[PDB]
């Protein structure tokens, strides 16, 4: 999409994650884990809710009838009324169609944006200890057990604690 | 060791439209066009008046079908189909302006003209078309003026209504159009007949016309209705010598109200602000496709079955 | 060693407008407003009727210019400029509402009134204003009733058209207004004259009025036309004693059609759904700047010569 | 612009590239070469095609005339018709103006976004074997013949194959 | 050693709306809806005519209040509240159509009809309802015709106006409706009274009708005014025997002008293109919330006090 | 935000920067400093100025009155006029509300964009001589005097001049 992540460098979504919109999967010596990221999910969710609030807000404007249901309308005035109403209907169906199309475009694009923002904040967290694999994964160059994986997700990972070991494994030398 | 970033997907996706894609699939969407109405007139919270088979105009002149409705107060007014305005066959000039005027009011007061007539004038005309309690009658707010001496000239007479109120009043009168020269002579005389109505702002003239016409409710005669507004402090004068259907009462429209034309049942238990011929509409949604003809505070009519608003990201399953 | 990423550019870039810039150079672009019409009425695929110099109202009364357009079926009706509706000088009450009914119909059926007149009446009144086959004629669907014996009182007559069809019928009649008292007395006698038309839903009265006026088509007398709709099951009665131009046939407007007022020549080879006074508009573009007066299914009119839709990226040349 | 690439960190476009909208220029011992990227070009074009199709989808509302061209219109109702039609016309020219400006903004941004997504794709293929110009070029720290350049454009280039030689060249050590 | 990137922030942020947020805080913003008007009529750069207490209809019939406004040129006409059209009480048929014709004109020329009357006609009928120079007068463009001798039958008379110009002319006449059979006899005789008007495109008949009615400006009589357009080269003929209020002058409406209805004072030092009852509006802004009733080139009216457009980034204060 | 900088990985705005919209704060041995960036700031301002000009452009359409202020309008034609004008007013306030809303979203997002574009520019300037701190800062792995800090802001900083020292500093080897 606009931001290259969703339907981009990530091959697909995870149906198994019903915990949230965005999250983590990991692999280490101790196995695998899955976890949703709450901050990124709520960010996207809040914007959706705002769209639905602005959609629903009522702006009326009470109308009376100008077309009798049960008796005759004079012909000329009735054609002028029909012409006007169809013209107004044509404007409203146009606006509703454009509104929905533009909003939908924006929704799927910001959702892609929130995904990217998460991936970006993780990249900067690990700085010199990991490398990108191209598919939305960070290959970590040190042992990262379940509590290390948790600290990455909770944004409490301290890169200085693993730097020496990691730089060692990345350069292969020293 | 690796950590992977990702997003949710679902097996059963929803299809929406975007600026570029007509068939974009997303995780979730919601409808923006209301397709479902209520088959009832939701009158909760509103002091309403159901006219039944009384037509709004019948209220003014006093058609028997409108005896329960000759005055009142309401914030909404419901007109039904095939309602009755005329017991004696006739028509009203500028009918639709008059009906709309009534259908955007919040009540009707009736005030007497206090018209009195000579003994030569029979002011209790009656007809089989206006049955009121098994006995021949007439419009409650009008008087069919007839010569008490069958065949003799209706006397030149003059009646004046004086509006002493601080608001405008609606006055209606009728003109009788006899179906035969015989009938015409019997009721009013052999003289040239003429009615002239005049106020400070309104002046007009009417002449009863004899003509052959089919029978409606048995009558081949007709009564045409005319009306105007009498301003505060102003007087309106009736100069006539036969064929004037004179007003014993005058109308007064109070405030504002919502007028609805529906044959849908009344439900005093649900609330609504939008109505149409088929009932009520209760939505948060901005658009509807039930009807282009609505009254009240309504969603905008659109020509679409469905306009889905995405509420989730792209769906990329596997 | 190196690899460089890049995007294309072009030497002939166009300018478009964006939210932030009025002069943005992009690689390609395409117009969204049609400026070009076809100066012909593209009638392919449509059963159409070019009225030529016949005016739609003429189809109902039967003016000689409309002899080939008295009946028919069409899905598109074409009216031309300076079309003729009145051979004998006159006017129609509510002509525009009536003209519009004709222009949105899919055909006309004619049915006889079955009107018969006695010997004292000459129903074959004729005029040189309505020439037909080198001889004085009259409107083909009407009849100029006149005293057969010159100078005598027109008899008191009564004619009734009964609509026994399942649909409503358009009935037209005329009232003759003579240029002088001598002319009037000649045609209808000296008596006071009155024409009364009455159905179940319609009643109106008419009195031919003598007056001096300029000549039109050689005549200073006039024929005012009137009309109404007779509902199915209903009967309409003409009560008259001279001055009535009576209907011999009645009109039934059939289905629905597209009314086009244009002076553009027909082309049965191109196809369209949008028409204006100058011809047809054939476009996939959503907007046009030809005319704010169009009929059919059209691009919306806008007050703009050109609105470019960028179809390429920013152009950064060299 | 929005995404920094087109009319951004890339100095200018390439008139020579008549092959596609986005592409590669390379430089090695065999010399220079140029190639267009298909996937990224089609992503942009398909999106433009989508806008044009929505632009061209036609509403079905048939309108009757309410103004005689060839006969008089009663003055008061004619003034109403005039007022109405002129108002509906003002609404549509506004909408047409807004539609075009808004679509143009989005078309220019998304095109810049496809450029950036291709640049980022390449950046991730090379990972530790290359460094960024700042001008849309990657300096490759190993020998890359015409086949190697092809493996990059065609997304098959294995970074692990050249990593050792590359890391030696970047750290400036034998 | 580190270098940091950042953006500005302000203490007092402004609140705007977005697609997702109704309370988004930015660094700065600006109004899009004009709420401030100028309570004066900005007439700089335009030839205007302030009619004061003269009603636009009165310019045609020549009411004394309009004596300084019988002819002229302008590009904007200003009508004021409670302007006078009638000195002798009455009403104009289709007056709103007529008033709008004048209000979009840019000047009036007056041309004489040339009407002459026989010796049995007093063509200088006069009334205390139209005072001019301390003496009884009449409408300046009309002539109250009355039998020279009280009680004597008004002569059958004929008057024809020729339009020899290249433009259409506006012709008005009146019909006198007397308050008593007594008054009618004195003025026009005992005979039957009829007024017939016919051109090539217009024909109509009028009958003076006696009626009792309240006094307006001392008079219980009425004059009802009528009008038509006479096409160039066409003649219009008046056939009458009492009751005609004949024209001595017809009007020609020239060019185009802007009609303004306001009671705001004129200011010749400011320019404006937008007007309403309250004055002028001058903005760069696209929307306004002053009034839904404007004239000229105006910003579109909206139902909002305020709609702030962000002109800075999100405000993230600290 | 869409680009994740303003109200994103940037903790907050700087109230002390009244010289521009975007800027630098540095810290070295000589002390601290602050400077605004002209280029990025003008990019944002010019785009806003362009929005304001489009808001100000005006239609030439003249309208005559169709409702008498000082005399009665016939009731039926009055109700039609009332219906039409109210219908048209609703379209316009809807349009205006939409206009502003859509515009503000775009303005907020493009300002975020310019902030990111500047950041990216700096990141590629320093290339291998500095590391991202995760909060908008770059830790420089060599001594950087005010003259050097100025070179970065001025886009004249030569990375090759400090590369050898910076690499030794980052790999923690001397
Ligand atoms: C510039 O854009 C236009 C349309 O945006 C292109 O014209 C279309 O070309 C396709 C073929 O790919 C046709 O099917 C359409 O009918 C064309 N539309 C119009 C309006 O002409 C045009 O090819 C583009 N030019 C270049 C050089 O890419
Ligand atoms: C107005 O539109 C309705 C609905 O299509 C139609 O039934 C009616 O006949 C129209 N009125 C006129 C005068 O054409
Ligand atoms: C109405 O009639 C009363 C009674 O004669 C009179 O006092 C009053 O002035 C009249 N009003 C008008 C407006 O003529
Ligand atoms: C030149 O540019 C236009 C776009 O303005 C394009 O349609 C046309 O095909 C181009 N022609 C050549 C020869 O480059
Ligand atoms: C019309 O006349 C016919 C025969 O005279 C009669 O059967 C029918 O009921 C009449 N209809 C009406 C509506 O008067
Ligand atoms: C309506 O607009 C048309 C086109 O400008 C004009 O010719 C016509 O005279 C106008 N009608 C009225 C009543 O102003
Ligand atoms: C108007 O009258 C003159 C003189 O009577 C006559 O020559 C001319 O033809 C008339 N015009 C029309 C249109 O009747
Ligand atoms: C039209 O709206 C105005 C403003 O609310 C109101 O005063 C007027 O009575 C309305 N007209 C009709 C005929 O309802």
């Amino acid at each position: 999409g606009l931001f290259g992540a969703i339907a981009g460098f990530l091959e697909n979504g995870w149906e198994g994650m019903v915990d949230g919109w965005y999250g983590f999967r990991h692999q280490n010596a101790q196995g695998t884990g899955q976890a949703a990221d709450y901050k990124s999910t709520q960010a996207a969710i809040d914007q959706i809710t705002g769209k639905l609030n602005r959609l629903v807000e009522k702006t009326n404007t009470e109308f009376e009838s100008i077309e009798s249901e049960f008796s005759e309308i004079e012909h000329q005035i009735g054609n002028v009324i029909n012409w006007t109403k169809d013209s107004i209907t044509d404007i409203w169906t146009y606006q509703a169609e454009l509104l929905v199309a533009m909003e939908n475009q924006h929704t799927i694009d910001m959702a892609d944006s929130e995904m990217l923002n998460l991936y970006e904040r993780v990249r900067k967290q690990l700085r010199q200890n990991a490398e990108e694999d191209g598919k939305g994964c960070f290959e970590i160059y040190h042992a990262c057990d379940d509590s290390c994986m948790e600290s990455i997700r909770n944004n409490t990972y301290d890169h200085s604690q693993y730097r020496e070991e990691a730089l060692l494994n990345r350069l292969n030398i020293n | 060791d690796k950590i992977c970033l990702g997003h949710h997907a679902v097996a059963n996706g929803t299809i929406v439209k975007t600026l570029t894609n007509e068939q974009e699939e997303v995780t979730n969407a919601t409808e923006t066009v209301e397709s479902t109405g209520i088959n009832r007139l939701c009158m909760k919270g509103r002091k309403h008046k159901d006219l039944g088979n009384c037509h709004p105009i019948g209220m003014l002149i006093g058609t028997p079908a409108c005896d329960l409705h000759l005055t009142g107060m309401w914030d909404t007014l419901i007109e039904r189909e095939n309602a009755i305005a005329y017991c004696y066959p006739g028509a009203t000039v500028n009918v639709e302006a008059l009906r709309q005027k009534i259908m955007e009011s919040g009540g009707i007061n009736k005030i007497s003209t206090g018209f009195t007539y000579g003994s030569s004038i029979n002011s209790a005309g009656t007809t089989r078309a206006c049955m009121r309690n098994g006995g021949n009658s007439f419009y409650a707010e009008l008087k069919w003026l007839v010569s008490k001496s069958k065949g003799q000239n209706f006397p030149q007479t003059t009646n004046t209504y004086r509006n002493t109120d601080t608001a405008e009043h609606l006055i209606m009168w009728g003109i009788h159009h006899p179906s035969s020269t015989q009938e015409k002579n019997d009721l009013y005389g052999t003289q040239s007949i003429s009615i002239s109505v005049g106020s400070s702002t309104y002046r007009n003239n009417f002449v009863p016309v004899v003509g052959a016409r089919p029978q409606v409710n048995g009558q081949s005669g007709r009564i045409d209705f005319h009306w105007t507004l009498v301003q505060p402090g102003d007087n309106i004068t009736f100069s006539h010598n036969g064929g004037l259907i004179a007003p014993s009462r005058v109308s007064k429209l109070i405030g504002r109200g919502l007028g609805i034309q529906s044959d849908a049942p009344i439900d005093n238990n649900c609330e609504s602000k939008c109505f149409w011929r088929g009932g009520s509409i209760n939505t948060r949604l901005p658009f509807q496709n039930l009807s282009p003809r609505t009254v009240g505070q309504c969603p905008k009519y659109v020509n679409r079955r469905s306009l889905m608003l995405a509420t989730g990201m792209r769906n990329v399953p596997e």
